[PDB]
RNA sequence: GCAAAAACA
RNA sequence: GCCUGUUUUUGCU
RNA sequence: UUGCU
RNA sequence: AGAGAAAUCAAG
């Protein structure tokens, strides 16, 4: 039972008391430096003895037994006579293990899976990988940082020590760990752990679990566009002379939350001042359970919005300049890529611009597109020399394209006009590359031709092909050449949400949004978008309603706001939702009416949240799309919504809400529990190092949920009392309030 | 980054050329106390108006 | 952070580190300047009158040691080691059988190995007869392991003393490339009936386990019927019979026989290593040993501190070492684990059957090119087997005879091998003013037989590239 | 070498590999060090002047020299004063983010370093024991002192560590009093000493060298200000592109990649070392150098005093002579000291403090690394030198893209002066240029066209260990990947050296061949199923990374009755001597101490043949760590801050575990009353 | 964090 | 006997 | 006691 | 004797 390890932990402090009255009268804290102490486990050269350990006539020391039997079939097992009860003891044969994988008492099924299990996973997901077929093409490696081995969740670093308490000891944890770990990997976790701890010890527990939620990353040489995004079969899928060629799709949700970015900053480009929209936003947003913050640090990708949104949250970006398939990455220059703001008007009073960007200096520029890999040393607009790696016979027509236009050295197509008036960006880029898709005879008239027959350049752009002449100034790549940088970059997030790179003369231009192209995808599951101001992002009519009305219900200050703001026709955050969640009808202004009545007879509506949903369900039929011309006529007492069988009803007895009198549930959900578990969180309120006088809760789940005005949690010897929230606003807005009326101020 | 998980990321950023922090004794506990007397300031002056 | 955030609350504001006046006084005793020094120069470069560098228009020539030839020096014979087919058996019976039908008589005795040490390897003989490899000393032990000779030589040196003291002033002797180093080069390299190289096979799963594993029995095809592979054999069984007996100290006499088996089941006596009374204090410490082992063919100048015996077996006539040497804990260790001279050798065969796979987008794994080499100081046409072959066996050689003068000539050849790449590939090499390359490769050529052929193969090349 | 230099399908490079003579034994030194130390302190006097004049050059301190005195054609100690503020200048000016970093660091990460990291060393000098201790050790004892002579207690930081031991040499006198019973005194000249000698010994087991090196190591009461200067030196290195020191492995290969870019019409490259290095450097300049940094960032005084401490210490370096030179009358072999008799070092006689000498020029040991790197990296920046350069402690890679040739010479006679202002000299033997560039080395990394791999570097590494069959196994087979993932080894000597680890694994472990334990198992019908019972390989080219037991079990190879049998937390033979702790999830009582033993019966521990009473106190420091360990599993993730000490944080931790254990109320008193 | 092993400077 | 720095591979707390 | 091709 | 290479081992 627990009194048996109360009693050994019991004995084992007495223990430690007596036999050591000193190194314990030290401070607790000094635990961090005397754990390090671990002297005499110090042997001088184990793997020049081996040979002759286990050839002793007693190898193998263990602990007394009597399950190995003093004296086997012949042989002695064990050298049980000598000195008998002293510890590890006992010296037995190296035949005992030998004896043990036979003749021994068996164990439990469950155990041997959990034992293996972490094994296991590497077992199979080896024996799961489809085997391609051997190519070989003396490939030039490219050095990258590779995660090690793959991970159930991805957790951010600063979010693993408190995931892990979350697990292993929730009792000992605080309410700010709790919203720090990600609760995802903590229940996935617990359930491969629940076995797993049976087995292993707790430091061993721990060892396990964090590899799995950490990432571990190393530096190897990969191949180009065919890195197994782990370490785990490096060895065995690229050997600097072959590929196997491996099949596998992303199996991530990076690509979701993409999507769900890339949705925030388009919608955050059409209102003033974008970035601080933007941040505002993420900041009030939550995917599942976890804060969007958090969950962007937890995907680092390579995408750009991702990046994009990461360098609004303070992180960095690992995306790289790209022009269709060729990647592109500046190795050193003396100055920025610096933008010609070039006006190609159609008329004198019509005028259309086509902005381009290039270089203004000396620059040199890696570049890469499947196979083909090198870099270019390039002055101003001019190109000086070209560095190439490729496969023989292919076609370099779209690299060296993706290099004109990244460089704009060919002009055809910059500083001048191909023709009929270009239409805009997307049509003259189009153009641009689809004329010189035909005609690379640009290429040639730019760098000349050369008598010389060892240039490896074909005229008609293949590598390694034979020809009458050829390309000057682009050679065979000598050594490998790779971007590499030293110094930990930093970027800014400049207005219209443009990442810039810093350099040192300037800024570097990375991420530019309006010429990023994606189609709308699928968000992320668990996308909570009721924060503020973005509801419109979700296509269901469903979740759409769900966030206006969890918004309005949850915050008093939110539904006077949104009152205000649709009964007077003024300018809502949410209009589009109202409009696209009620059909044409002609209830506008009997609604309005009797928002009206119901505003004048109880100005104090605004705290029962039965009012608030009648109020709300008012405001939205009110300011919905008033047909033209039907009459008006009495608001009906529940409608339908657009596009979907979803009945809304104004006494909230059925349909999307529901409020009984015990409780108040708003699409399937319970967004309101009278009695326990009030709206508004929780303040920490005072942190002592003996116990309040409050209720200790055991852990800080089996909190939160009885719905305490006072309760005490435990963490390190000290006491955490948290109380209640009382104040309607929160400390991130209260600051950007303040913040705001300070510039205001500065600014008037 | 050596910002503390409860200050605020624009408290931080407005913070960090208000004082030569590194000639002081203890800069960043200087920083950090310095930053919540700013957010003091600021939940005392919360959605408060007057006129 | 408790504290430092009391300090800064109540503003007392220690400086967290101060220096106080003797400490400083202390401090500032070997120095001009103070603890934060301030000097009153103003910050400028010099332009400082420098050399010229100077092209290498030809590569060094390493100069060869004058002297006597080097003898074998090294803890085995190598190429002339040989072996006695017994029945199939324990090493106990086989050297039952030895001892009983043998019959030794001494042919050649040297000065620095008595002949009449050879009754101590009987007298192990017959103490491994009947199972006991530790057997008490006898008189002639004290000659065969040098019993007491620290003592004695101390009192010779101490009554022969005179004079004044003087510095160490040690002398290393130089000695010149001896001839045997060549017919090691040709033997060695001789078929063999055996493989001689049987290590158990990898699990193939997957395609590139298939071709890594048809590699690796590639090279073992090409490399195993050598006399490389007995002779590594030989090694390595005889370095770890002789090290598993060194973990102890004993005032007796321990025989660790040197015996191989082919697949047949037949035991091979390579020889048998004596290992004197040893108590060892350190790794590095010498150990004596007497080491008697099977010659094929008997040089006077190759072998001057051995003493040849014949040995008459079965009407069968075999030649015996029985040499007198001391030898360490480390290098023992070290030679146990021997059988990793093969990767080198391997390296070089797939890396060029990987570049040609690799060319041709597709595997052979049956190529066997021409390495163009030079040979006789001209550029010949060379099959990549052999080149293989002899790579193994140098490599081989190199690693019985590793000693600092190895380590440094390697070490700094180095430096050359890549001066002499560039200049084939008409690249041209600059040097500093006072630039001797050659000199760190001299320095380290003193006696080393096997460092003064890889100089004479470095000067046979051609210096000058066109 | 004819053998080693092919010419048609692979060239010279890719044979690299073939010269090198590991596997092979490595030298040791054997007798006295006496010589080698003299050497290497009489080294920076002679190289002061251009002509060897020692006894002008002792008298010295700081050994800065004019221009015209630093020796062009040969090494040169000493350093440029206006050299080396105005390179300092520019190498601030440039690389301004790692300055930042720096800044950052010192703000941030400095405050927070703790001494117990002193613990990561290896043996240390003690100044209290005159011997050599391991590092933990060291750092208690010399704690332990601070404690007892200055009567307060140090704070975990490093900072208060230093302020210790700079109060310390305030006191006249100090004690130690160990009491394994034994008192010690110092006085503060003694106690100076101590603190600036440095314990001399022989490097054994040393590759690649003809002649025998000796190292040093100082006391724990001037490594604490050295760990200081080695991270900032470090923060700073991280954020150059000029650093190659701080990178290692594949990062490093990228980093020398990223610069290897030959456009220009004339593309060299320059591969070198620096002769006499580590006796060539006076402290002084880096003492100037690291001011420059600290004042053009607007530091304090006070952190200028502390990086300025290691300096002026190694600038009164006592190194420690070792027993005595050797001396022949006949052919005896007598050993003397310096003093006793003349030799070649009578002129540094009156450097002799006890059995130490002297050595204010040169700094004699590598505690530098990285602040010499800096400081070799500062001469770089000038606007004569617009080549790319790399520099770890003393090998370095430098290309040139010049449009002439003559330009190309005079950046590399630049750069070599350059080098010279601070004290640097390059090894004109060791110093190779080729002017087309794409052929080179650095840190013994060969490349041609891309960096080829060396076979033999891990050779020495393909030995199995003493620690159990599935440790060694675990432990070669990764060894083995690694190398083939960083490209060392290929296919074939992957599989290979997988072959030749097998079989010396399963010899070490009695599975091969007729001996006691395939007796056993032949006797009793005990079949291997492994690999260290003599089984055949279950490992592959491609399941290098997995684990046998998983491996076997999924092809079928090894059944579950076995499985059962072998996987046994209750087996005798790898049984813990203790009883454990035991999580459990989502369970009323998270705590179960019971008795465990290693799941595997083939992980055990080989029995091992039979500063004395600190080792009795670290063993009261592990019953300790074990007892907070087991009742506050939450410093197991974190770092520990409960308040208030030890035994009374476990007694309130045990009194709340006991309360919550939800037995009745009789159970939880009687507990109660028994705890001490 | 600790222990062992290896490589490089 | 077995320094410092960097990197790497294991296992244990 | 003693068996690596 | 020998191993060995800038000085040691060859036991008490
Ligand atoms: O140095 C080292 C560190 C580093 O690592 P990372 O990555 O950072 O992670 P982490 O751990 O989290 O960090 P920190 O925070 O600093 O620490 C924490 C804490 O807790 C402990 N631990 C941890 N872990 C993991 C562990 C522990 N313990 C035991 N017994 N086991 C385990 O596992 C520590 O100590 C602290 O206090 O970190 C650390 N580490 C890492 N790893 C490890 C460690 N330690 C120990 N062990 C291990 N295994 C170190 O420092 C401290």
């Amino acid at each position: 039972e627990s009194e048996c390890t109360l009693r050994a932990l019991v004995e084992e402090y007495n223990g430690a008391c007596k036999e050591a009255p000193k190194e314990m009268s030290k401070q607790f804290t000094d635990y961090n430096t005397f754990k390090r102490y671990t002297t005499s486990k110090k042997d001088h050269a184990p793997q020049m003895r081996l040979v002759y350990s286990v050839r002793k006539p007693w190898p193998i020391s263990m602990t007394p037994s009597k399950e190995i039997p003093l004296v086997f079939n012949g042989t002695k097992l064990k050298d049980t006579i000598l000195d008998l009860g002293e510890s590890k003891r006992t010296r037995a044969n190296i035949v005992v293990p030998d004896y043990w994988s036979k003749y021994g008492s068996q164990t439990s099924l469950e155990v041997v899976n959990a034992i293996l299990y972490a094994e296991d996973l590497k077992v199979q997901r080896f024996f799961s990988t489809e085997w391609g077929e051997i190519r070989y093409g003396r490939m030039l490696p490219f050095r990258k940082p590779v995660q090690a081995c793959p991970t159930i969740e991805e957790v951010n670093p600063a979010s693993i020590p408190h995931t892990l308490l979350q697990v292993f000891c929730p009792q000992y944890t605080t309410l700010d760990s709790k919203r720090k770990a990600h609760m995802g990997a903590v229940e996935k976790l617990k359930r491969v752990m629940e076995p797993i701890c049976k087995v292993q010890t707790q430091e061993s527990a721990v060892h396990i679990a964090r590899s799995l939620i950490d990432s571990n990353k190393k530096w190897l040489p990969t191949v180009v566009d065919h890195t197994p995004r782990t370490a785990e079969m490096a060895h065995f899928l690229c050997s600097k002379y072959h590929y196997v060629h491996t099949n596998t799709q992303d199996l991530s949700d990076t690509r979701s939350i993409d999507n769900l970015c890339g949705e925030l900053v388009k919608r955050s480009l059409k209102c003033r001042c974008p970035k601080e929209t933007l941040v505002a936003n993420l900041d009030k947003i939550t995917i599942q359970g976890r804060p969007m913050r958090e969950v962007l640090a937890d995907h680092d990708g390579e995408l750009p919005y991702l990046g994009i949104c990461r360098v609004a949250m303070g992180l960095s970006t690992h995306h790289t300049m790209k022009i269709r398939s060729t990647k592109f990455s500046i190795l050193n220059s003396d100055h920025p890529r610096i933008e010609v703001k070039k006006v190609f008007s159609l008329s004198p009073d019509v005028q259309v611009t086509i902005p381009y960007r290039r270089f203004k200096g000396k620059a040199k520029v890696y570049f890469q597109n499947d196979q083909i890999q090198g870099y270019f040393s390039c002055t101003d607009r001019q190109i000086d020399e070209i560095k190439i790696s490729a496969p023989k016979n292919a076609p370099l027509l779209e690299p060296l394209l993706d290099i004109c236009y990244y460089g704009s050295f060919i002009e055809p197509g910059f500083e001048q006009t191909f023709g009929f008036y270009p239409a805009g960006k997307r049509e003259f880029v189009d153009s641009f590359f689809m004329h010189h898709s035909k005609d690379h005879k640009a290429f040639l008239i730019h760098m000349g031709l050369d008598k010389d027959l060892s240039l490896p350049l074909s005229p008609e752009l293949n590598w390694k092909e034979p020809a009458l002449s050829k390309v000057c100034r682009v050679t065979e790549l000598d050594s490998t050449v790779q971007p590499y940088t030293s110094a930990t970059r930093e970027f800014v997030l400049g207005e219209t949400l443009n990442v810039y790179t810093q350099h040192e003369n300037g800024l570097e231009l990375l991420i530019c949004p309006t010429e990023i192209r994606s189609t709308r995808g699928p968000l992320p599951p668990g996308t909570n978008l009721s924060g503020s101001e973005f509801i419109d992002i979700y296509q269901d009519p469903f979740s759409r309603a769900k966030s206006l009305l969890k918004s309005t219900i949850l915050h008093a200050e939110r539904c006077k706001e949104f009152v205000g703001n649709m009964l007077e026709e003024y300018q809502d955050p949410a209009e589009t939702t109202v409009q696209s969640l009620v059909p044409i009808n002609t209830w506008g202004k009997s609604a309005k009416r009797k928002l009206q009545e119901e505003i004048t007879s109880d100005p104090d509506w605004h705290q029962c949240p039965r009012k608030r949903a009648k109020m709300s369900y008012l405001a939205i039929i009110a300011g919905s799309i008033q047909d033209r011309d039907k009459k008006q006529t009495n608001v009906p007492r529940a409608f339908m919504l657009r596009g979907s069988q979803i009945e809304y009803d104004m006494k909230a007895t059925r349909g999307l809400v529901v409020d009984t009198t015990n409780r108040i549930i708003v699409g399937g959900e319970t967004v309101l529990r009278e009695g326990k578990g009030g709206p508004e969180g929780y303040v920490q309120t005072g942190v002592f190092e003996e116990q309040p006088r409050c209720y200790l809760v055991d852990t800080p789940d089996h909190g939160l949920s009885m719905g305490l005005s006072r309760f005490c949690v435990h963490s390190q010897g000290r006491y955490f009392q948290y109380e209640k929230k009382i104040s309607i606003w929160e400390e991130t807005d209260n600051i950007k309030a303040t913040i705001d009326s300070q510039r205001d101020l500065k600014r008037r | 980054t050596d910002r503390p998980d409860h200050i605020d990321s624009r408290v931080w950023e407005l913070s960090e050329t208000q004082e030569d922090w590194i000639t002081q004794v203890h800069g960043h506990v200087r920083r950090v106390v310095e930053c919540w007397k700013y957010t003091i300031c600021c939940l005392i002056s919360n959605m408060h108006t007057h006129r | 952070l408790t504290q430092e955030v009391v300090e800064t609350i109540s503003g007392e504001a220690k400086l967290q580190f101060s220096v106080g006046t003797t400490f400083r006084t202390l401090l500032k005793r070997d120095t001009d300047w103070d603890v934060i020094p301030t000097p009153r120069v103003e910050p400028n470069v010099p332009r400082i009158e420098g050399r010229r560098w100077t092209q290498m228009k030809k590569l060094p020539l390493l100069k060869e040691k004058e002297g006597p030839p080097s003898p074998w020096r090294a803890l085995l014979l190598g190429a002339d080691s040989e072996y006695i087919v017994c029945p199939p058996g324990t090493d106990q019976e086989a050297i039952s059988w030895i001892h009983s039908q043998s019959e030794i008589e001494c042919i050649r005795e040297s000065k620095s190995t008595p002949a009449s040490v050879i009754t101590c390897l009987t007298s192990s003989l017959q103490s491994f007869a009947e199972g006991n490899p530790v057997r008490s000393r006898i008189h002639e032990d004290i000659i065969a392991f040098g019993i007491n000779k620290k003592q004695e030589k101390k009192q010779s040196a101490s009554s022969s003393a005179s004079g004044e003291w003087k510095r160490a002033e040690y002398q290393v002797e130089e000695m010149s490339l001896p001839p045997w180093v060549e017919e090691e080069m040709v033997l060695l390299r001789s078929d063999q009936e055996d493989n001689w190289i049987e290590l158990e096979k990898n699990a193939i799963y997957t395609e590139v386990d298939g071709v890594a594993e048809g590699l690796v029995d590639k090279y073992i095809e090409i490399v195993g019927r050598t006399k490389v592979a007995s002779v590594i054999e030989k090694w390595q069984i005889a370095a770890t019979r002789t090290f598993s007996q060194l973990h102890t100290d004993r005032s007796r006499i321990t025989a660790c026989p040197i015996i191989t088996r082919d697949p047949s089941g037949n035991c091979q006596f390579w020889g048998m290593v004596l290992l004197g009374p040893h108590h060892v204090k350190r790794d590095t410490d010498n150990a004596p040993l007497l080491i008697a082992e099977i010659m094929g063919e008997d040089t006077e100048e190759k072998y001057p501190k051995h003493s040849v015996f014949s040995l008459k077996v079965e009407e069968k006539q075999f030649l015996l070492s029985l040499k007198i040497t001391s030898f360490s804990r480390n290098k023992l260790y070290t030679f146990s684990n021997i059988r990793r001279v093969l990767i080198q050798p391997a390296s070089i065969y797939s890396q060029v059957v990987l570049s040609r796979a690799a060319e041709n987008n597709s595997l052979n794994l049956e190529v066997n090119p021409e390495i163009q080499l030079y040979l006789e100081g001209a550029q010949r046409g060379m099959t990549l087997y052999q080149w293989v072959r002899m790579i193994l066996c140098l490599e081989f050689l190199m690693a019985i005879y590793n000693n600092p003068q190895m380590e440094g000539f390697l070490a700094n050849m180095r430096r050359l091998h890549m001066s002499r790449h560039a200049m084939m590939e008409r690249r041209q090499v600059f040097l500093p003013f006072g630039s001797r390359p050659e000199d760190k490769v001299n320095e380290c050529i003193i006696n080393n037989p096997i460092v003064a052929y890889l100089a004479k193969g470095w000067n046979s090349m051609p210096n000058v590239y066109y | 070498m004819n053998l080693f230099t092919p010419l048609s399908e692979i060239n010279p490079t890719t044979t690299q590999e073939l010269l090198y003579a590991y596997t092979g034994p490595a030298p040791v030194a054997y007798g006295t060090r006496t010589r080698a130390v003299l050497e290497n302190i009489i080294r920076p006097y002679q190289y002061f002047y251009k002509e060897p004049n020692v006894q002008r050059a002792l008298d010295i301190k700081t050994g800065c020299k004019e221009p015209e005195d630093i020796n062009v054609e040969g090494p040169s100690s000493g350093f440029h004063t206006a050299s080396v503020l105005k390179l300092a200048d520019n190498f601030f000016r440039k690389y301004r983010p790692a300055m930042e970093k720096l800044k950052y660091w010192i703000l941030v990460k400095l405050p927070k370093l703790k001494y117990a990291e002193l613990s990561k060393g290896r043996q240390t000098y003690s100044f209290i024991h005159k011997r050599n201790l391991p590092a933990p050790i060291a750092l208690e004892e010399t704690v332990e002192f601070l404690e007892q002579n200055l009567r307060r207690k140090i704070g975990p930081t490093l900072l208060s560590y230093c302020q210790a031991i700079a109060d310390v040499m305030e006191l006249d006198e100090t004690t130690y009093e160990g009491a394994r019973t034994y008192t010690i005194k110092f006085s503060r000249e003694e106690l100076w000493d101590q603190m600036r000698t440095l314990n001399t010994m022989w490097k054994h087991l040393e590759r690649g060298r003809l002649n025998r090196r000796t190292i040093a190591t100082p006391s724990m009461l001037i490594r604490g200000f050295v760990k200081i200067v080695e991270d900032a030196a470090k923060e700073i290195l991280e954020n150059v592109p000029t650093s190659g020191v701080p990178v290692g492995g594949e990062e490093k290969l990228a980093k020398l990649a990223s610069k290897q870019t030959f456009h220009t019409a004339v593309t060299g490259e320059l591969s070198g070392d620096q002769e006499k290095f580590n006796e060539c450097l006076d402290p002084d300049a880096m003492r100037l150098m690291w001011t420059v940094f600290l004042r053009k960032l607007g530091c304090p005084d006070w952190i200028m005093e502390l990086f300025n401490i290691p300096f002026m210490v190694f600038k009164s370096k006592l190194a420690d002579m070792g027993e005595g030179l050797v001396y022949t009358k006949g052919k005896l072999t007598d050993r003397k000291p310096l003093g006793e008799m003349p030799s070649e070092f009578d002129d540094l006689v009156r450097n002799v403090v006890g059995n130490s000498i002297s050595c204010r020029l040169g700094m004699f040991m590598g505690m530098y690394n990285l602040t010499s790197t800096l400081l070799a990296l500062i001469s770089i920046e000038r606007e004569e030198l617009t080549g790319s350069h790399v520099e770890s402690s003393d090998d370095f890679i430098h290309f040139f893209n010049c449009k002439t040739h003559e330009e190309m010479f005079k950046q590399a006679e630049t750069l070599r002066l350059t080098l010279k202002l601070v004290g640097i000299n390059m090894s004109p033997s060791k110093c190779i240029l080729i002017s087309p560039a794409g052929i080179g080395e650095f840190n013994s990394k060969f490349h041609h066209r891309d960096f080829v791999g060396n076979v033999a570097t891990e050779l020495p590494a393909l030995v199995p260990n003493g620690t159990n069959p599935m440790t060694d196994l675990a432990m070669g087979l990764n060894v083995i990947k690694h190398s083939v993932n960083t490209g060392q080894m290929n296919l074939c000597t992957g599989a290979l050296a997988m072959r030749i680890f097998n079989h010396a694994y399963k010899y070490a472990y009695m599975a091969l061949g007729v001996t006691r334990r395939t007796r056993f198992m032949e006797e009793n019908a005990i079949t291997p199923l492994l690999t260290n019972q003599g089984a055949s390989p279950v490992h592959s080219f491609s399941t290098m990374h997995l684990d046998e037991v998983a491996l076997r079990r999924h092809l079928g190879l090894l059944d579950e009755e076995t499985l059962r049998r072998i996987l046994n937390p209750n087996n005798p033979v790898t049984q813990k001597g203790d009883p454990s702790m035991f999580f459990r999830i989502e369970n009323k009582m998270p705590q179960i101490m019971e008795d465990y033993s290693v799941p595997s019966c083939f992980k055990y521990t080989l029995s091992r043949n039979r500063h004395k009473a600190l080792l009795n106190k670290e063993e009261r420091y592990q019953r300790v760590t074990s007892i907070i360990n087991k009742l506050f599993p939450e410093v197991l993730i974190q770092e520990a801050s409960a308040p208030g000490t030890v035994r009374e944080s476990l007694k309130r931790r045990l009194e709340l575990v006991v309360e919550r254990s939800d037995l009745d109320e009789e159970r939880k008193k009687r507990i109660l009353s028994r705890i001490f």
